[PDB]
């Protein structure tokens, strides 16, 4: 006997449920780079507010 | 005849008269504006102007 499980996704992606932004990067200051915070997209330098 | 109000005042920052001086505080909208050694605005703490 072997034990087996399926794993039963569906599509269409309207009930958004499980999802993963993952990949927490580092952080960097006073520098040009890019920064992607929550999505947003854009560049720049960094400090402190 | 008095020129105290017109002539140049050596007891003062710069040799701005008294009438200039008023005309100069009574306008006080430029607030200078012509990059007074301007790039200083890079940690924004107040909203940015
Ligand atoms: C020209 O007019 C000015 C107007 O202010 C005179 O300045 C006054 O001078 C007296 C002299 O003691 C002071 O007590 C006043 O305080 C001054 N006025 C102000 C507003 O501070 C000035 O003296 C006049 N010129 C002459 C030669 O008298």
């Amino acid at each position: 006997p072997y034990r087996v499980v399926v794993l039963s996704f569906e599509l269409l992606h309207a009930p958004a449920t499980v999802c993963g932004p993952k990949k927490s990067t580092n952080l960097v200051k006073n520098k040009c780079v890019n920064f992607n915070f929550n999505g947003l997209k854009g560049t720049g330098v960094l400090t402190e507010s | 005849f008095n020129f105290s109000q017109i002539l140049p005042d050596p007891s003062k920052p710069s040799k701005r008269s008294f009438i200039e001086d008023l005309l100069f505080n009574k306008v006080t909208l430029a607030d200078a504006g012509f990059i007074k050694q301007y790039g200083d605005c890079l940690g924004d703490i107040a909203a940015r102007d």
